[PDB]
């Protein structure tokens, strides 16, 4: 449809966006738990 | 120019600033600067060229005996008080040739002869690597060795190193020259501080680098020189235009862009002390060195040049280069204004 | 200055940084930094010509938890560079009594100041 | 060099006259060697004999500015005997603008040098009796 | 469109070697746009030898 | 009779290393180059250095041959110059020599250099080793210590030589 | 300085053939003599004439393998120690090390032009 | 004091300004920046040997390994130098203009 002998993109890849939203949702899990170790760690040492 | 060669050799430049960082042994610290030399040649005349074969020829001498001058004042150093601790001097002749060999090192203005020419004929990513490690690593040395030098040196390489960044960058209508005495007067503002808290030299290094790697990121992104390719771009990419602006407006360094964390921070720890009538003298030439950045972006997007066609050609063809890293840097060093209190990050 | 656990240089943040409490959620300044990764991500797409608050949400996403994540580790080595500064100056303040003399701020009944009027 | 603007300094203001214009014509002599030196390392005169000749221009000039400045500072510190006042050095550095002027014969170069020199020479002498630093504390 | 747009005379100050001309301006020349000056050659050529006859 | 015979070296030292630095011509350059190289050999020999003079003569020779074939390569003249031939370089030849002559005679005849700081004038028989029981040679054992103690020193050194040899070759290669 | 006495006695020797070189045997009649020989041809100009060179790797590499000599010269002495693996892994190291530049340039073909 | 140490010094700012002020040649350059570079070693492992530092004597040898590979760098730039040109002298080094 309506274009000529290339996409170079379009068709968006499988690999970089699963990716990059694994290693995000990994982030925000051991953020999360960052916050929470610290919480605990101030009422900890007080 | 295999790729593996090549990251061979900026691993080398990885591990000359490294080791620069590293080292409290003297011998190390020129070493290290040797070695960044050795590596920065061939990153240049990747080219053909004998601009850029002279280039590096007169980088080649000056860099090369600003070395040997160091190791002239390490050699007085152990002539007298015998360490190989990278710490207070014992000796004011020693420490005026060491500051004298930074001095051609990282570029002032009785020796900053070879910075415009050296990025006069050179291709832009080796501009990019040289300014960023080159302007970085002496630095290191200079917080190292700071409360032993005389304050005659710094101040007044200083001062003159930003009134001639100042004065220069008025006529030059390339692009890189003015890159070049944008460079000395940061660097000027870089060293002015050094004897008072260093923290503010460091910060004004971090900043400066981003705001060069964005610069020289937005001209990697069209092959420019001069600032009629700069109008082309106007007339051909709409974003470019407000990002050179916003760019150029934060080298001048504004108050509500984040150009201004670096001079105003200076100022305070600065006027802390009781030196009041020159760092006025120097924010005055800081307002100079600023109307060839005006300008330029009146060149570029604040008026409309006429346009040569084929730009109707290139519409077709989208700007699909690759970018080191263009808008996180970007906008890290344009919106960074309310976070002043990250000053104690650095220390 | 200069350390004051100038023994583990790299050490991003020591044991002491155990007692202060953490950055909190929802505080202005990390909300700041969500916002500029948010800014970020909208020029970002705004580069490479594809339309802006589109096909890049995932890139949204991911500036905005990588500016996040810095700014949560930059606002902890924040507060404890100024607790440290802060206890240092009252251990020094604690340390020299004689050496800080505490003025008799009287009262102004009888402090004296020369007037000077305009007219 | 500092021993010799430190002699100037220390001239005290009463009146060791022609001897605060000998250290003045000295300092303008210092500065006219250092800007000719310069000057003829930057342009290779073709020949040598011009190369003298431009130099001995330029210490001409700036020694001139020097002697007149001190004999007008000399002047004003004897008819009005107040050291108090910048107003004798802003006399004193309107002169030396207005020689320079005339040693170069032209007008509103001359008067520009007038304006400059005089507001910065008072100055000099204002924030000196004032009491103002040598660049630095370089305490905290 | 009535609104006034800076023309070829703003250019051609725009444009060229360098931005305030002296006496001297006509040496700085405006410089290449591959940065490379193709025309050069200065004969460094051949040398001889006479290999002759004993 | 003579006892100032390291001095008297470092003199010559001076002497044919300022008609070296004076920029004639690289063939008469090399001449007064290695006649000083020679007896700056000489100096930290009979200093007390065993090795390390005579070793770095022989490496210091072989870059001075290098630089002769390339000055063979590349600058000649229709005549090249000697130190007597021109006007510049005989002034130079003739005034370098007499600083040398004149702090000779500051030395010799007079107390007290003071030109960057107060130089004691007498002979260097002081200070000097005062019959250490050494058995070993000291600095055979002072280069020793490089692949003993030496690990990280010589892994840097080695790599940046590995670095200039690429780097000669791309540069070369570069056309 | 026992050298140095040997040294004077054989720049005596040297003086003394050079004398008798030139000053005693017969006489020294001029006019032709003095002109430069090739092959019985006067050639152009003269000789110090620009001369290119063949070899422009070669030279380069004798000095950066010398320097390399002088880096690997303290093996004797360095042969006595107690860390004696230490002194085996960055020996052969260096030698490593020196063997993979060679090995480079040589099949990069930096030898294989005009040697 | 021991005045080798102030005649090595002397040699140190001739050549010192002979690498600075030079006529014409690129040559003589690099020929006076190798010679000052043995002028400073000379000096320093005159005042190692007095000193006995015997721990740290790797100072003459690696100074002069590494001084001398930057005099191999500048002999192939005056490679690169002369095959651009035919003559090197302050002459052909006038484009790529300050």
């Amino acid at each position: 449809k309506f274009y000529i002998q290339e996409p170079p993109h379009g068709s968006p890849n499988w690999l970089k966006v699963g990716l990059t939203l694994g290693t995000s949702a990994f982030l925000w899990i051991y953020l999360i738990k960052q916050h929470n170790e610290d919480v605990l760690e101030y009422k900890r040492r007080n | 120019m295999n790729p593996i060669i090549l990251i061979i050799i900026l691993m080398t430049v990885m591990l000359g600033t490294i080791i620069v960082m590293i080292s409290t042994h003297w011998l190390l610290i020129w070493i290290g600067f040797e070695m960044n030399m050795l590596a920065i040649i061939p990153i240049m005349m990747k080219k053909h060229n004998p601009r850029a074969t002279e280039a590096s020829t007169k980088y080649f001498l000056t860099q090369s005996t600003a070395s040997m001058l160091l190791m002239m004042a390490i050699i007085i150093n152990l002539m007298f008080s015998g360490q190989w601790t990278v710490m207070k001097l014992f000796n004011p002749m020693a420490s005026m040739l060491m500051t004298m060999a930074l001095a051609m090192k990282l570029g002032m203005a009785p020796f900053h002869f070879w910075v415009p020419e050296v990025t006069q004929g050179i291709p832009l990513s080796s501009g990019l690597i040289l300014l960023t490690w080159q302007k970085l690593a002496p630095m290191s040395v200079l917080y190292q060795i700071l409360p032993s030098i005389n304050l005659d040196l710094i101040l007044t390489l200083s001062i003159l190193s930003i009134t001639i960044g100042g004065w220069g960058g008025l006529n030059q209508t390339q692009l890189r020259k003015i890159m070049a005495y944008s460079s000395i007067a940061h660097m000027g503002w870089m060293t002015a501080v050094l004897l008072y808290n260093p923290t503010m030299t460091l910060l004004n290094l971090i900043i400066y680098i981003i705001m060069t790697s964005t610069m020289f990121t937005l001209f990697m992104a069209n092959s420019t020189t001069t600032t009629l390719s700069l109008s082309h771009t106007w007339n051909k990419a709409p974003i470019m235009t407000i990002l050179v602006l916003i760019t150029l407006l934060s080298m001048g360094g504004l108050p509500p862009l984040s150009g201004f964390m670096p001079k105003w921070m200076i100022i305070q720890e600065m006027t802390k002390n009781d030196s009041i009538i020159l760092p006025t003298l120097m924010a005055i030439t800081a307002l100079l060195n600023l109307y060839f950045y005006m300008r330029l972006t009146y060149s570029t997007a604040l008026t409309m040049f006429p346009s040569t066609n084929n730009m109707k050609m290139k519409w077709q063809f989208p700007t699909t280069k690759r970018m080191t890293l263009l808008p996180t840097m970007t906008v890290l060093s344009t919106m960074l204004l309310p976070l002043t209190p990250i000053l104690s990050i650095l220390e | 200055m200069t350390g004051r656990q100038a023994r583990a240089p790299l050490q991003f943040l020591p044991d002491e940084a155990r007692s202060l409490p953490p950055p909190k959620l929802t505080d202005p300044r990390l909300a700041y930094i969500g916002f500029l990764g948010y800014c970020s991500g909208l020029i970002d797409n705004a580069i490479r010509r594809r339309p802006v608050l589109s096909a890049g949400l995932h890139r949204q996403f991911l500036y905005i938890t990588s500016f996040v994540f810095v700014g949560y580790y930059l606002l902890k080595r924040q507060d404890y560079m100024y607790a440290v500064r802060d206890h240092d100056m009252f251990s020094y303040i604690k340390s020299h009594p004689e050496d800080f003399p505490e003025k008799d701020k009287k009262t102004y009944r009888e402090v004296f100041e020369e007037f000077h009027p305009v007219r | 060099a500092k021993t010799l603007l430190h002699q100037y300094w220390d001239i005290p203001e009463g009146t060791e006259c022609h001897r605060k214009t000998y250290a003045a014509t000295s300092i303008g002599g210092a500065s006219g060697l250092v800007v000719s030196a310069y000057s003829v390392a930057l342009k290779t005169p073709t020949s040598f004999l011009e190369g003298v000749a431009r130099t001995g221009r330029y210490t001409f000039t700036a020694a001139a500015i020097g002697a007149i400045f001190g004999l007008t500072s000399c002047i004003s510190a004897q008819v009005r005997e107040k050291p108090d006042d910048p107003l004798n050095y802003l006399i004193g550095g309107c002169a030396g603008g207005l020689t320079l002027g005339a040693r170069t014969r032209s007008y509103g170069i001359g008067a520009a040098a007038c304006a400059y020199m005089g507001l910065t020479a008072a100055l000099v002498k204002m924030g000196q009796l004032e009491g103002w630093k040598v660049f630095a504390e370089p305490k905290v | 469109a009535r609104q006034w747009q800076p023309d070829v005379e703003w250019a051609e100050q725009y444009g060229g070697a360098v931005m305030y001309p002296t006496k001297e301006t006509a040496h700085w020349k405006p410089p290449p746009w591959n940065d490379v000056d193709p025309p050069k050659d200065t004969l460094v050529s051949n040398l001889t030898l006479n290999f002759g006859p004993q | 009779m003579m006892t100032y015979i390291v001095f008297i070296l470092s003199i010559i030292f001076v002497m044919g290393f300022v008609g070296f630095s004076s920029k004639p011509s690289p063939i008469y350059g090399g001449l007064g180059l290695i006649v000083s190289g020679g007896v700056g050999c000489g100096i930290v020999l009979n200093f007390g250095g065993s090795f390390l003079g005579l070793m770095v003569f022989l490496i210091y020779l072989g870059g001075m041959m290098v630089v002769f074939g390339y000055t063979t390569a590349m600058a000649t003249e229709q005549y090249p110059e000697v130190w007597v031939s021109n006007k510049v370089v005989l002034g130079t030849f003739i005034t370098g020599l007499l600083m040398e002559f004149l702090m000779v005679y500051y030395v010799l005849k007079d107390k007290e250099v003071e030109i960057v700081f107060k130089f004691n004038g007498m002979g260097d028989w002081v200070i000097y080793d005062t019959g250490d029981s050494g058995f070993f040679s000291e600095e055979a054992m002072g280069i020793a210590a490089l692949y003993s103690y030496g690990t990280w020193l010589v892994i840097v050194t080695g790599w940046s030589l590995l670095i200039g040899v690429v780097v000669i070759m791309e540069i070369t290669r570069g056309n | 300085m026992n050298l140095m006495i040997t040294l004077l006695t054989n720049f005596t020797l040297a003086t003394l053939l050079v004398t008798i070189a030139f000053w005693l045997p017969q006489l020294n009649v001029y006019s032709e003599k003095t002109s430069p020989y090739e092959c019985g041809f006067d050639p152009m100009g003269s000789a110090r004439l620009p001369f290119s060179m063949k070899f422009f790797l070669v030279a380069i590499t004798f000095l950066l393998f010398d320097l390399e000599i002088a880096l690997l010269l303290p093996l004797p002495w360095a042969s006595q120690t107690t860390n004696l693996n230490t002194m085996l892994t960055m020996a052969l190291l260096l030698i490593f090390l020196l063997a993979v530049s060679l090995a480079y340039e040589w099949t990069q073909k930096g030898l294989e032009w005009t040697e | 004091m021991s005045l080798v140490y102030m005649n090595i010094m002397m040699a140190f700012t001739v050549s010192l300004t002979g690498l600075l002020m030079y006529r014409s040649h690129l040559m003589s350059s690099l020929l006076c920046l190798e010679g000052m570079m043995l002028s400073l070693f000379i000096l320093a492992t005159l005042m190692i040997l007095n000193s006995h530092f015997t721990l740290a004597s790797m100072m003459p040898i690696i100074l002069l390994v590494f001084a001398a590979c930057e005099a191999a760098l500048g002999l192939s730039l005056l490679v690169m130098v002369s095959n651009t040109y035919g003559t090197d002298y302050v002459q052909n080094l006038n484009l790529l203009q300050c």
